[PDB]
C-alpha cells in the first residue's frame, strides 16, 4: 500500500505560544493609596 | 448475645483502621516517582480518607519503594519499629519486593520482606499508579477481614 | 531419610536442612526464636495458627520464601491438627496458657492439646516430638501450674514412646514475662515479697540457649523419650534476682514482706479483669516454689550448649524498663549479685 | 440549669473543630485540583468519625527518655485553655460577661506557649528542643504586635468588654475605620496558630511534624484539635472587632448566623492562605515582625490614640 | 437563569437512578452520581456506561455487579473483577465495546473470569513443574544382607 | 542564542516608586498569588474515581504476562530459549525435554514476576510472541510466594487474558 505513519499536516500545525504572559491588571499605586485613605477618612468620619 | 456485640465493634474499629491509612511513603527510587501518581490530581490519594504523613510516630501503612541497599536496610528497620501498632508495609515494585532487576547485586537485599513483615507485595517496575493503588485497596478489604476482637473474645 | 529430605546446604536461609518442624503455637516468646533458629539454617515451619495474623506477622522475615508457611487450626478439632502434621520429619509442641482463661483452663492446653498431638502425629507416622513441660513437673506441687504439666507429662509419655519430653526451667529473654515482671512491680506502690523471698533459688536461663537446645536436640540422634532438663548456669536467692533486676534497673526499690494471705487477694483482684491478668492465684504461689538442682536428668551440656549467665544478659531484656536517666549504663556498673549457685 | 451552656457549649467546638480537618483536607484538594476525602460516606462527612476514633484506638507509645508527667500535662493545658478561652465570646450574649473579657482573651493566649514547650522538652529529642524553643520564641515575639494592634482597635470601642463590640461596629464595620491594623491583626493571627505560611511550628517536609514530634493517637488529637481550635476561634475574635452584625435582640438568630457565617468564611481563608503561599523561614518570620510590622504597629497605636482626641470621638466606656 | 438547569439536572439525577433508593445506593456503593448512557452488560452484571460530555477519563465508567464466581460484593468493589473483554473498553485501550463485536471465539478461553484470589484458599502457591533428576536405587525387601 | 533571564531596570519616578512601594506595602503580587488560587477551586477536578474509572491506556501496554497459545489451542512456547538471552534480569527460566509425541514444551516456565522490569524485550524476543505482557496491572498479592509464577499460571494468565491481548496485538503488530 501506502505510508500512513503519525506525520503532521501538509499545512502544518497551529501556532505554539512560549511567553511569560503575566496579565498587567489592577489599579495604579496613586488610586490604591488614594482610595485606600479615603476609605480610612470614610470610616473616622 | 455477646457475639454479635464484639462482631459490631469489630467491624466499627476497622472501618476506622480501613478508612484512616496515613502512609509512610519510604521509597527510594523510581518507584517513588509514580507514587505520587497516586497521590495525583489524576487519581487522588487524599479521596480515600488518607494523606502522606510525616512524622513516622503517626502512621499505619509504610509504604517502601525503591531499591533497598545494605546501607539503607539499618535506617529502614528502626523506623518501622519507631512506627506504632498497627503497622503494615507495602513493597511496592520489583525491586522492593524481591530484590527485583537489581537482584543479584552485591550491595542489595533481595527484596524487602527479608528486613521487615510485608503485607501487601505490589509487583510492577514501575507499578502503575492504578496497580499501586488497587493494592492500597486491597489492604483496605485485609483490613475488613480482620477478627480482632473475635480472637480476644474467643480466647 | 527422604531424598527431597536430604540435607545441603551451608546451614543458609535458604538451605535445605531436611527438618520439616511444625512448631505449635510459635506466637510467643519460644516459638519466635525456635523458628528463627530454624530458619537460620533452612527448615519448613508449618506452624499452626489460630490467633490474627498480623500478631503472627513478625515472624514471616524469619525464613526464606516459602519456608515458614501459617496453616489455621483449632485445639479442640483432631482434625486440625492432622492436617498440620501430615507432612513433618519433626513435631515441636509449646503451647500453653500461662494464666486463667474462660475457655481454657490450665489441663486443657497441658493434657487434652499435648497429648492429642501426640498421639496424631504418631498416627500420622512422625519421626521425632519435642513437646515441652515445665521441669519443677510434680502432681504433688500445689501449683497447679507444676501439677497439669505432671499429668500432661505422663500423657504424653504413653502416647508418644519416642516423646523426648523438655524439661525447661524459668527462662529469661527478651520479653520473658519474668525479668519484666519484678520491673512492673513497680506501678504496684512498695514492692511485696511473700516471706521477703528469704529461701527461695531458681535458675533461669536465657532463651536464646532453649531454643538452641530444642534445634539441637532435634539434630542430634539421642532424644526418643529422652527427658532433657533445662537451667542456666548459676541461681540467685528470690531476694538476690530481686535486688539485682532494681540495682540493674536502678529503680527505687521498697521490699516490703507481703503475707501470702493478700496474695490470695492480690492474684484474684488482678485476675477478675476482663483483660490480660496480669496477675494470678498460682503466679502468687509459684514464685516461692523454688526451683530445685535435680542433677539425675540431663543438662544443657548433654546436647552441647552452654547457658549464659545471667548477669551477662540484662540489658539486652532490661535496658527498656530502665529510664532515660541510666540508659547508657552497661553491665560493668551493677555487679552480679550474690552468687549463692551450687 | 447551666451545664447545658456549657456542653451545649463546649460540644459544638469538638465538632466543628473536627470538621475543620475534612474542610481544610477537601478546601486544599480543590485549591491545588483535587477533590479530597470523598468515599468515606457521602462527601466525605463521616470521615472526621473514622479518623477521630482511629486516633483514639491507635496505641499511644510513650517514648523512653520522654517524662510521662509533662507529656500528659502540655496536651491538657493546651487543650483546656482552647476551651475555657470560648466562654466570653459576645456572641449574641455571651456566656461569661467578662468586663476584661479581651484581657482574658489574651491572658490564655499567652499560656498556649506552655503546651508548646513542655511539649517540645518533655519529647526529650534533638529534633524536639529545637523545634520548640524556635517554635515558641515565634509566637511570644508576635504577642507584643497582636497586644498592641487590639490596643489600637479597642480604643476606638471604649473598654475591654466584648459585648460593647456590636454597639460601637453598629452602622459600620470597624475594619472601615482600621484597616490599616486589619491585615496587621488578621497576618499576625497565622503567626500564633502557626498555619502557613507561618506554619514553621509544623514543617512537615522540614520539621516533619514541629512543636507536635512525637505524637500519636491520644495527645497528638489534642494538639491537633488544640491548633484546629484556636483557627476556629481567631476568626471569631476577627469576626467581633473586625466585621460584625446587627444584634436586633427579638432575634439573636439574625446575629447568630450573620455572625457565624463570617467565622466560616474567614475560616476558609486561613485554609486558603495555606494553599498558595511558601513557608516563611525563621529569619525573615522574626525579621517581618520586629522591624516591617512593629514600626507600623507602634505609628498606628499613636494614630488610633491621638485620632478620638483630634476629632473629639473618645467613646464611652459604660 | 443558569442556575435553574442546573438544579434541574441535580434533580434529573434522582430520575435516572430509578428513584431515591437508586441514587442513595450508586451514592454509596458507588460514589459517583452520574447518569450515563448504557453501552452493554456482561455475563456478570456489571454494568457500563459512557458520557461523551465528559472529559478523558471519566468518558466511560462502570458499576460493578453485586455478586460474580461466589463473592458477594456490595462494599467490595475492585479492579481485578472486570471480564478481559470488557477491560478493554473500560481502560479507553480500543473504542469498541464487547457487546458491539466480541471477541474471537476459541475453546480456550476462560468462560468466567476470576478476581484477585489473593488471600484465600483458591489463592496461588508456586512449586516446582519440573519432573525429578537422579534416580535412587532399590534393593528386594528383607534387610541386613 | 541566548536570552537573559533575571537582569532588569526598575523605573524610578514617583509613579514607579509608589507602584512597588504599594506593591510591598498593599499586598499585589501577594494576592494575585491568591487570585488564581480561587480560579482553580472552580474548576472541574481530574479525580479518577477508581476501581469505577480508569485511566486511559494504550494497545502496547505492558504487564502481567500470559503465554498464548495457537487458535487450534497448542501452546505458542516453542523452547527456543531466546527470552532468558535476552531478559536482562534473567527472571524467566525455561528447560525443556521431548515431548511424548516430540514437540518440545517447556517443562518448566517460571517467570519470577517480582525480578522482571516488564521490558518488552520478552516479547520482542519470542519469534513466535509465546509470551506476551497482558493488560492488567492490578495483581498485587499477599505472599511473596504467589508472586513467584511458573509455566501453569502463565497458561491460566494466557487462557484468562485471552481476548484482549490477541486483540491488542492484532492492532499492534503493524507497528511492530
Ligand atoms: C466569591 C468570591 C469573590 C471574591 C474573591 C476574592 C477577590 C479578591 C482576591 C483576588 C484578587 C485577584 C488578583 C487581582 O485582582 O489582582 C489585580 C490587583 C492589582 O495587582 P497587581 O500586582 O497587578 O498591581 C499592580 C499595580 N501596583 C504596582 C501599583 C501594585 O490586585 C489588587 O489590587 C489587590 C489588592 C489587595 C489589597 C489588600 C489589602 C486590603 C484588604 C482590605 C480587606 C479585604
Ligand atoms: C490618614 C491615614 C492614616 C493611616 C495611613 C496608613 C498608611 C497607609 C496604609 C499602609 C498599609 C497598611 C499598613 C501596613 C500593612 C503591611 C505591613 C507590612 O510590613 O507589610 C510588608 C511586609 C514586609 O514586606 P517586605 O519584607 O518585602 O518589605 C518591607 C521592608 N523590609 C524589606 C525592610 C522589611 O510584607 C507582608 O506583610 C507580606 C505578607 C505577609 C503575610 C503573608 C500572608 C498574607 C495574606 C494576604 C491576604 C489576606 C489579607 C487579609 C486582610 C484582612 C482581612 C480582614
Ligand atoms: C510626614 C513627615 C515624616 C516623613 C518621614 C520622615 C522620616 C523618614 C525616615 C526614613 C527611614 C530611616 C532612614 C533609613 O533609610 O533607614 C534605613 C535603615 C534600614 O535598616 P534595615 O532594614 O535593618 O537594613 C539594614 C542594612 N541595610 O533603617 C534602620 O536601620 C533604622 C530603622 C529604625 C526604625 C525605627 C522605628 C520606630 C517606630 C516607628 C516610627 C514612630 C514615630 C517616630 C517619630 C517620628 C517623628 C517624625
Ligand atoms: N520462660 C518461658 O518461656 C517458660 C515457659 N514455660 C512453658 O513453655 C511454654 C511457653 O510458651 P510461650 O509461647 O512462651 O507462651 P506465651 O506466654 O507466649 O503464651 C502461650 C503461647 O501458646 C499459644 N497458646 C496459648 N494458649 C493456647 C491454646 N489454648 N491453644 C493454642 N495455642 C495457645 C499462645 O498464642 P495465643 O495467645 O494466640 O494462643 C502463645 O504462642 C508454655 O507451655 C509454658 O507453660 C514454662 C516456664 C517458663
Ligand atoms: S522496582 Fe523497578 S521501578 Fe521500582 S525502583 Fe526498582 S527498578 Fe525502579
Ligand atoms: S516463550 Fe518464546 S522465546 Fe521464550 S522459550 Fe518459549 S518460544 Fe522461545
Ligand atoms: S519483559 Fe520482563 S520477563 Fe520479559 S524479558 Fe523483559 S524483564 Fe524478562
Amino acid at each position: 500500500s501506502k505510508v500512513k505513519q503519525d506525520m503532521p499536516p501538509p499545512g502544518g500545525y497551529g501556532p505554539i505560544d512560549y511567553k511569560r504572559n503575566l496579565p498587567r491588571r489592577g489599579l495604579s499605586g496613586y488610586s490604591m493609596f488614594a482610595v485606600g485613605i479615603g476609605t480610612l477618612l470614610f470610616g473616622y468620619w | 448475645r455477646g457475639e454479635y456485640v464484639v462482631a459490631k465493634l469489630d467491624d466499627l474499629v476497622n472501618w476506622a483502621r480501613r478508612s484512616s491509612l496515613w502512609p509512610m511513603t519510604f521509597g527510594l527510587a523510581c518507584c517513588a516517582v509514580e507514587m505520587m501518581h497516586m497521590a495525583a490530581p489524576r487519581y487522588d490519594m487524599d479521596r480515600f480518607g488518607v494523606v502522606f504523613r510525616a512524622s513516622p510516630r503517626q502512621s499505619d501503612v509504610m509504604i517502601v519503594a525503591g531499591t533497598l541497599t545494605n546501607k539503607m536496610a539499618p535506617a529502614l528497620r528502626k523506623v518501622y519499629d519507631q512506627m506504632p501498632e498497627p503497622r503494615y508495609v507495602v513493597s511496592m515494585g520489583s525491586c522492593a519486593n524481591g530484590g527485583g532487576y537489581y537482584h543479584y547485586s552485591y550491595s542489595v537485599v533481595r527484596g524487602c520482606d527479608r528486613i521487615v513483615p510485608v503485607d501487601i507485595y505490589v509487583p510492577g517496575c514501575p507499578p502503575t499508579a492504578e496497580a499501586l493503588l488497587y493494592g492500597i485497596l486491597q489492604l483496605q478489604r485485609k483490613i475488613k477481614r480482620e477478627k480482632r476482637l473475635r480472637i480476644w473474645y474467643r480466647r | 531419610l527422604h531424598h527431597a529430605l536430604i540435607p545441603h546446604g551451608k546451614g543458609g536461609r535458604s538451605s535445605v536442612s531436611g527438618i520439616v518442624a511444625t512448631v505449635f503455637g510459635a506466637t510467643g516468646f519460644l516459638g519466635r526464636y525456635v523458628v528463627n533458629h530454624l530458619g537460620r539454617m533452612g527448615s519448613q515451619v508449618i506452624v499452626p495458627y489460630r490467633c490474627e495474623p498480623y500478631d503472627t506477622m513478625h515472624l514471616r522475615p524469619m525464613g526464606d520464601l516459602g519456608q515458614i508457611i501459617f496453616m489455621e487450626w483449632n485445639g479442640k478439632d483432631k482434625d486440625s491438627i492432622r492436617k498440620v502434621v501430615e507432612h513433618s520429619n519433626v513435631v515441636i509442641n509449646l503451647v500453653g496458657r500461662e494464666w486463667e482463661t474462660k475457655n481454657f483452663d490450665f489441663e486443657d492446653v497441658f493434657v487434652k492439646i499435648p497429648h492429642a498431638i501426640a498421639q496424631v502425629s504418631k498416627e500420622a507416622g512422625v519421626e521425632k516430638l519435642i513437646h515441652i513441660s515445665h521441669l519443677n513437673a510434680d502432681i504433688k506441687s500445689p501449683s497447679r501450674y507444676l501439677r497439669s504439666k505432671a499429668v500432661g507429662e505422663k500423657e504424653v509419655r504413653a502416647a508418644f514412646p519416642e516423646a523426648t519430653i523438655i524439661k525447661p526451667s524459668d527462662i529469661f529473654g527478651r520479653e520473658d514475662r519474668f525479668l519484666n515482671y519484678f520491673a512492673s512491680m513497680r506501678w504496684f506502690g512498695g514492692v511485696p515479697l511473700i516471706s521477703l523471698g528469704k529461701e527461695t533459688v531458681k535458675q533461669p536461663v536465657y532463651i536464646v540457649d532453649v531454643s538452641k537446645g530444642i534445634i539441637n536436640a532435634i539434630k542430634d540422634p539421642d532424644a526418643k523419650g529422652k527427658t532433657f532438663a533445662f537451667v542456666g548456669p548459676n541461681r540467685y536467692l528470690l531476694f538476690d534476682l530481686v535486688q539485682y533486676i532494681f540495682a540493674v534497673a536502678y529503680r527505687p526499690f521498697l521490699p516490703y514482706p507481703l503475707p501470702h494471705f493478700a496474695y490470695r487477694w492480690v492474684g484474684r483482684l488482678f485476675e477478675v479483669s476482663p483483660f490480660e491478668p496480669w496477675t494470678t492465684r498460682d503466679k502468687v504461689e509459684r514464685v516461692h516454689m523454688s526451683d530445685m538442682t535435680l542433677p539425675h536428668l540431663p543438662g544443657l551440656e548433654d546436647l552441647g550448649i552452654q547457658a549464659t549467665p545471667l548477669e551477662l544478659k540484662a540489658i539486652e531484656v532490661l535496658r527498656r524498663h530502665r529510664t532515660y536517666r541510666w540508659l547508657t549504663s552497661e553491665m560493668e556498673d551493677v555487679k552480679p549479685a550474690k552468687t549463692v549457685n551450687i | 440549669m447551666f451545664m447545658i451552656n456549657i456542653l451545649s457549649l463546649i460540644i459544638p467546638i469538638l465538632l466543628a473543630v473536627a470538621f475543620l480537618t475534612l474542610v481544610e483536607r477537601k478546601v486544599l484538594g480543590y485549591m491545588q485540583l483535587r477533590k479530597g476525602p470523598n468515599v468515606v460516606g457521602p462527601y466525605g462527612l463521616l470521615q472526621p468519625i473514622a479518623d477521630a476514633l482511629k486516633l483514639v484506638t491507635k496505641e499511644p507509645l510513650r517514648p523512653g527518655t520522654s517524662s510521662i508527667s509533662m507529656f500528659i500535662i502540655a496536651p491538657i493545658l493546651g487543650l483546656s485553655l482552647a476551651l475555657t478561652m470560648w466562654v466570653p465570646l459576645p456572641m449574641p450574649y455571651p456566656l461569661i460577661n467578662m468586663n476584661l473579657g479581651v484581657l482574658f482573651m489574651l491572658a490564655m493566649s499567652s499560656l498556649a506557649v506552655y503546651s508548646i514547650l513542655w511539649s517540645g522538652w518533655a519529647s526529650n529529642s534533638k529534633y524536639a528542643l529545637i523545634g520548640a524553643l524556635r517554635a515558641v520564641a515565634q509566637t511570644i515575639s508576635y504577642e507584643v504586635t497582636l497586644a498592641i494592634i487590639l490596643l489600637s482597635v479597642l480604643l476606638m470601642n471604649g473598654s475591654y468588654t466584648l459585648s460593647t463590640l456590636i454597639t460601637t461596629q453598629e452602622h459600620i464595620w470597624m475594619i472601615f475605620t482600621s484597616w490599616p491594623l486589619a491585615m496587621m491583626w488578621f497576618i499576625s493571627t497565622l503567626a500564633e496558630t502557626n498555619r502557613a505560611p507561618f506554619d514553621l511550628t509544623e514543617g512537615e517536609s522540614e520539621l516533619v511534624s514541629g512543636f507536635n514530634v512525637e505524637y500519636a493517637a491520644g495527645p497528638f488529637a489534642m494538639f491537633f484539635m488544640a491548633e484546629y481550635a484556636n483557627i476556629i476561634m481567631m476568626n471569631a475574635f476577627t469576626a467581633i472587632l473586625f466585621l460584625g452584625a446587627s444584634h436586633d435582640p427579638h432575634t439573636p438568630e439574625l446575629y447568630t448566623i450573620n455572625f457565624v457565617l463570617k467565622t466560616l468564611a474567614l475560616t476558609i481563608t486561613f485554609l486558603w492562605i495555606r494553599a498558595s503561599y511558601p513557608r516563611f523561614r525563621y529569619d525573615q518570620l522574626m525579621h517581618l515582625l520586629w522591624k516591617s510590622f512593629l514600626p507600623l504597629t507602634l505609628a498606628l497605636c499613636m494614630w488610633h490614640i491621638s485620632l478620638p482626641i483630634m476629632t473629639a470621638s473618645i467613646p464611652p466606656q459604660s | 437563569m443558569e442556575l435553574v438547569q442546573v438544579l434541574r439536572r441535580g434533580l434529573q439525577q434522582v430520575s435516572g437512578h430509578g428513584g431515591l433508593r437508586g441514587y442513595l445506593r450508586v451514592l454509596f456503593r458507588a460514589n459517583d452520581v452520574r447518569v450515563g448512557t448504557l453501552v452493554g452488560e456482561d455475563k456478570y452484571g456489571n454494568k457500563y456506561y459512557e458520557d461523551n460530555k465528559q472529559f478523558f477519563g471519566r468518558h466511560r465508567w462502570v458499576i460493578y455487579t453485586t455478586e460474580m464466581n461466589g463473592r458477594d460484593t456490595f462494599w467490595d468493589v475492585d479492579g481485578s473483577m472486570v471480564p478481559p473483554e470488557w477491560h478493554r473498553w473500560l481502560h479507553c485501550m480500543t473504542d469498541d465495546p464487547p457487546t458491539t463485536k466480541p471477541p474471537t471465539a476459541r475453546k480456550y478461553i476462560w468462560t468466567n473470569h476470576k478476581f484477585n484470589v489473593s488471600g484465600t484458599p483458591q489463592q496461588y502457591v508456586p512449586y516446582s513443574t519440573t519432573r525429578k533428576k537422579i534416580q535412587e536405587w532399590v534393593p528386594p525387601s528383607t534387610p541386613y544382607k | 542564542t541566548y536570552k537573559f533571564v533575571n537582569m532588569r531596570e526598575p523605573s524610578m519616578d514617583m509613579k514607579s516608586v509608589t507602584d512597588r512601594a504599594a506593591q510591598t506595602l498593599l499586598w499585589t503580587e501577594l494576592v494575585r498569588g491568591l487570585g488564581m488560587t480561587l480560579s482553580y477551586l472552580f474548576r472541574e477536578p481530574a479525580t479518577i474515581n477508581y476501581p469505577f474509572e480508569k485511566g486511559p491506556l494504550s494497545p502496547r501496554f505492558r504487564g502481567e504476562h500470559a503465554l498464548r497459545r495457537y487458535p487450534s489451542g497448542e501452546e505458542r512456547c516453542i523452547a527456543c530459549k531466546l527470552c532468558e538471552a535476552v531478559c536482562p534480569a534473567q527472571a524467566i527460566t525455561i528447560e525443556a525435554e521431548p515431548r511424548a509425541d516430540g514437540s518440545r514444551r517447556t517443562t518448566r516456565y517460571d517467570i519470577d514476576m517480582t525480578k522482571c522490569i516488564y521490558c518488552g524485550f520478552c516479547q520482542e524476543a519470542c519469534p513466535v510472541d509465546a509470551i506476551v505482557e497482558g493488560p492488567n496491572f492490578e495483581f498485587s498479592t499477599e505472599t511473596h510466594e504467589e508472586l513467584l509464577y511458573n509455566k501453569e499460571k502463565l497458561l491460566n494468565n494466557g487462557d484468562k487474558w485471552e481476548a484482549e491481548i490477541a486483540a491488542n496485538i492484532q492492532a499492534d503488530y503493524l507497528y511492530r
